[PDB]
RNA sequence: GACACGUGGCUAGGGGUGAAAGGCCAAUCAAGUUCGGUAAUAGCUGGUUUUCUGCGAAAUCUAUUCAGGUAAAGAGUGUGUACUAAGACCAU
RNA sequence: GUGCUAAGAGUUACUCUUAUCCUCAAGCUUUUCUGGGACGGAUGCUUCCUAAAUAGUAACGGGAGUGAUCAAUGGUACUGCUACUUAAAUAGAAAGCAGUGCUUGACUGUAAGAACCACAGUUCGAGCAGGGACGCAAGUCGGCAUUAAUGACCCAGGGUAACAU
């Protein structure tokens, strides 16, 4: 809702070839640039994933 | 997935079907696994059957009727047969040497005859040039056109000799396992004379071919039983000899090709060897030849337990021998009916694919008494009364068998389909076994 | 002769929806047999999503265009006066037609 | 709505895997031999057998145990593991040409459409199309 | 075009290459960044997971 | 007399005229009459014309600018296919 | 469109172009359920009673919820203690209460078979391939004990890939 300070953004890969996954996040509880390691299947390896919008 | 409960679609069925190519009939009809789904396709189609259509229809209704293990003389085999050949009928000058081949061959081997002038101006239409049709065609269309004509009668022996010049000079470039079908076909009409010869020229040639080494070797199984049968059967009348380096080649390639036949193909092959030594049974080959003979014992037909205890008939006192004759004694104990099934109920026979009239062949096994098991049990009979100390240890059990011979007997007798040699034959060996069994 | 068409509910919302969900919604699915009489007695045949270029055949190509202008379809198209008698249950009259 | 939370198939019933046995909120039944259980503790079949229903102690009280017991024709037709998948394997399929018989083609099984193969992927059947490098 | 298609497919590659090398020292300074077993918030050290909390929020905002 | 009458004339329809009443403008005027668009439109009402024979429902459910309309499912008919059944009862 | 107005332009008061307040003349809209209509109330989803011991089952019939939270309240492997965990029901020696050590499976591509169901959708899903996480292993992990927090298509925008100009 509109108290619900919560939104969806988006982590693009480190590696390139501008994979990414789209998972929500508090900004407040969460002041991070979300960092995971996910898997890329461009690449077929692990890499890490920041946050933009 | 449609609507849970409905197959979800295959994934290589698919991939197969969505093409820009033509060929969708043939290629549903390739993929159709049973009978009336063939039936369906056939139906679905029957404003828009060519003559490429029949041809696969044929072959597949051939495989469909070998896949299950239900007779050829079902109504619904018969059914399909006599559909594809009012397109035979249609069609009958269009067909190319593969269709009608395709054609011949499918309704030869589930055993539907076509009229003969059909038959005739099928084989006519083969041979209606300078036998340019049988020198564009490969070996496996010769093989088929063969197969297919040795059924629907056609023993015309002027057809056979102008189809035997012209395959004559291609034979050797043929692939070495179609020749026995060949010689096969040439022995099935009345050709092969003396129990023309253009015929005999071929048969010979395709025989001196399979009796060479470095090919015998190389033939699928159960194509050498074939072979081991012919060679057998044909050698001192007008092919090869005695000799033992065939022999010898045939036993080596027998002892490495064991696993692949069938249980209904080992006892031809190894009656083959026996009548190859005798133009027997040598050591080192029946104890490792019978344990194959007991573990295909549990899936054998009843002419089949003819040929591996005909086979086991003059020796029965070794107790490999005994006792593989023992459980050759329960499946025919098995699948013939009792005098007086529940093993399976016949309520619940699969209307299915793979091996429906395998269920159908128990639950009760009568029923399935056509000619071939009318005198079979006549042949198992006296197969039986051969191998007397192998069985009579077990008296209740011989006495069964002879209760349920002398029941198959009566029974086949009162259907017509024995005549008095045959019935007293078989009133000897049960008479025999009867009194052996008390 | 069967109608097929792409499952619905995949477009976007994909956050909000399970992996297996997702993997479902990728598959197609036969039309209903009452919506896929009606389409067939209409006299629906298309056999591709979209028409193929008659052009981009290699020998049949534009005597001047280097190859040719696609302009992408919209696909909106509902009135209750003029367009698609499919979507209206009445047909309404004009507005007074100045 | 509807929400129908029930035993789908009942002891003794012939099962082959995937069926759903039983829907239920919480354990109130607790999955035991070849028997899988969902997210929202849907008891799911994973072998080819009949299904049992047997009481056992349990932690909190009389724990009911939903099982599916292999066939005695399985288990003599059969490691032993890969001997299992292997007869399950044909069971699976002769099932399905039994339906396909029994469903006389009046059903759209499968989509044999006059486009070029549906999008493929090196593992193949994709119904998404998705550009190669 | 193509020429420069290839350059632009060479020029991708060589990037994503250049990255997946640097790749593993990535993910160590991320590990090492999140890890903060040493060196606690003060000499105190008296609940592992508290002082694992304010410390990692002080870094992020000192790598933020 | 802010009168009445007679004879021609002028103002005409989304317009005229009105000491103003939704009044009058050729006996149906908050939009004249006639002709044309026009065989307008009406999920509404009414009606539908010779005979015999066979089979034979439904008024539930879901959606709907929708609940007096429509469409899908259920229940009907013809045709096809197929089981001693994907059927009905009864017993254990 | 119409009347004035604003700003440019022409013959050089008048006329043209463009814009827009306030007037005049029009053209379009201005749902539905309802023991009549109006008024009031409501229109998704979940649970409990009706609902009659498979399932299912109505009424502006009766009582609670919900349009989320959480980078841990996710995953995995453990450590202590024992009457709570919640919207209700079913359940739970942990799915409870306090903790720890690593991690992102809160993945990529699929999936036989079923529950359900007019259709669209909805729900469970073993298994296979990839690359990973935890664990000595056994083996689990495609978000949270479950049932709510899930708005089609069109249109618009972003990253990437192929083809084209
Ligand atoms: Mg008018
Ligand atoms: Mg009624
Ligand atoms: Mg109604
Ligand atoms: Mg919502
Ligand atoms: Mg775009």
């Amino acid at each position: 809702g509109k108290k619900g300070v919560r939104l969806l953004v988006k982590l693009v890969s480190t590696a390139k070839t501008g994979f990414f996954y789209v998972t929500e996040k508090n900004p407040r509880n969460t002041p991070w640039k979300l960092k995971l390691m996910k898997f890329d299947p461009k690449v077929n390896k692990h890499v890490l994933f920041e946050e933009q919008k | 997935l449609v609507a849970s409960g409905i197959p979800s679609p295959r994934a290589d069925v698919a991939l197969q079907l969505s093409t820009p190519h033509g060929g969708h009939i043939n290629r549903m009809i390739n993929t159709s696994e049973s009978i009336v789904e063939l039936d369906s396709i056939l139906y679905r189609f029957r404003k828009r059957l060519r003559p490429a259509n029949i041809g696969a229809a044929a072959m597949r209704l051939e495989h469909l009727n070998r896949l299950e293990r239900r007779t050829p003389y079902a109504l619904r085999v018969q059914r399909v047969a006599a559909e594809l050949q009012k397109y035979v009928a249609t069609y009958t000058d269009r067909l190319a040497l593969t269709q009608a081949a395709n054609v011949l061959r499918g309704l030869s081997a589930v055993r539907h005859r076509l009229p003969p002038e059909l038959v005739l101006r099928l084989a006519a239409g083969a041979v209606a040039d300078g036998g340019a049709a049988l020198r564009l065609a490969p070996d496996v269309d010769v093989r088929d056109l063969c197969f297919g004509l040795a059924g629907q009668g056609f023993n015309n022996t002027a057809f056979w000799a102008r189809l035997c010049a012209a395959v004559l000079p291609r034979l050797r470039s043929f692939d070495p396992n179609t020749l026995p079908a060949l010689v096969t076909a040439l022995q099935a009409a009345q050709q092969l004379p003396a129990p023309s010869t253009p015929q005999a020229a071929v048969a010979a040639e395709a025989l001196r071919l399979l009796s060479r080494s470095e090919t015998l070797a190389a033939l699928a199984p159960a194509r050498l039983a074939d072979a081991a049968s012919l060679l057998a059967g044909l050698g001192p009348a007008l092919g090869v000899a005695v000799d033992a380096r065939l022999v010898e080649a045939v036993q080596t390639a027998t002892a490495r090709a064991l696993p692949s036949l069938s249980p209904n193909q080992l006892p031809g092959l190894l009656l083959a060897v026996a009548a190859l030594r005798r133009a027997q049974l040598p050591a080192a080959l029946l104890a490792t030849a019978l344990p194959h003979l007991s573990a295909g014992a549990v899936t054998m037909d009843l002419t089949a337990v003819m040929r591996a205890a005909r086979l086991l008939a003059p020796h029965a006192a070794e107790p490999a021998a005994a006792d593989t004759l023992v459980r050759l004694a329960r499946r025919t104990l098995l699948l013939l009916p009792a005098p007086g099934e529940g093993l399976v109920t016949l309520s619940r026979v699969p209307r299915g694919g793979q091996a429906a009239g395998a269920v159908l062949a128990a639950a009760a096994p009568a029923g399935q008494l056509q000619g071939r098991t009318a005198g079979a049990v006549e042949g198992v009979a006296r197969a039986f009364a051969a191998a007397a100390p192998a069985v009579a240890p077990q008296p209740a059990l011989v006495g069964e068998l002879a209760a349920r011979l002398a029941a198959a007997g009566e029974a086949a007798a009162a259907r017509g389909l024995l005549d008095e040699a045959q019935l007293a034959s078989l009133g000897r060996s049960v008479e025999v076994l009867a009194a052996a069994g008390a | 002769g069967i109608i097929w068409h792409r499952q619905a509910n995949y477009r976007h919302a994909r956050h909000a929806k399970s992996a297996s969900q997702l993997t479902r919604l990728k598959r197609w699915k036969p039309l209903a047999p009452a919506f896929a009489a009606k389409l067939r007695k209409l006299g629906f045949s298309e056999r591709y999503w979209a028409a193929p270029d008659p052009q981009d055949v290699p020998g049949f190509h534009s005597p001047r265009g280097r190859v040719e202008r696609p302009r992408r379809s919209a696909v909106p198209d509902m009135d209750h006066t003029t367009g698609e008698p499919a979507l209206r249950q009445s047909w309404q009259p004009p507005n007074r037609q100045r | 709505x509807x929400x129908x939370x029930x035993m789908k198939l009942t002891a003794g019933e012939l099962a082959f895997p995937g069926m759903i046995i039983l829907r239920q909120r919480g354990t109130k039944f607790h999955p035991g031999a070849n028997v899988g259980i969902g997210r929202d503790h849907t008891i799911f079949a994973t072998g080819v057998g009949k299904v049992r229903v047997d009481t056992q102690p349990g932690p909190r009280g009389e724990r009911r145990v939903v099982s599916v017991e292999p066939l005695p024709e399985a288990l003599a037709a059969a490691d032993s593991a890969l001997r299992l998948r292997q007869v399950e394997a044909e069971l699976v399929k002769r099932r399905a040409e039994v339906k396909r018989a029994m469903l006389q083609g009046r059903t759209p099984l499968e989509p044999a459409l006059y486009f070029p193969l549906p999008r493929t992927a090196d593992g193949q059947l994709s119904w998404l199309e998705r550009s190669v490098a | 075009r193509q020429k420069a298609k290839e350059a632009k497919r060479a020029a991708r590659a060589k990037q994503v290459a250049e990255a997946m090398a640097n790749m593993p020292k990535t993910v160590a300074d991320y590990k090492a960044s999140r890890r903060l077993d040493w060196s606690e918030v003060s000499a105190l050290d008296r609940x592992x997971x508290x002082x694992x909390x304010x410390x990692x929020x002080x870094x992020x905002x000192x790598x933020x």
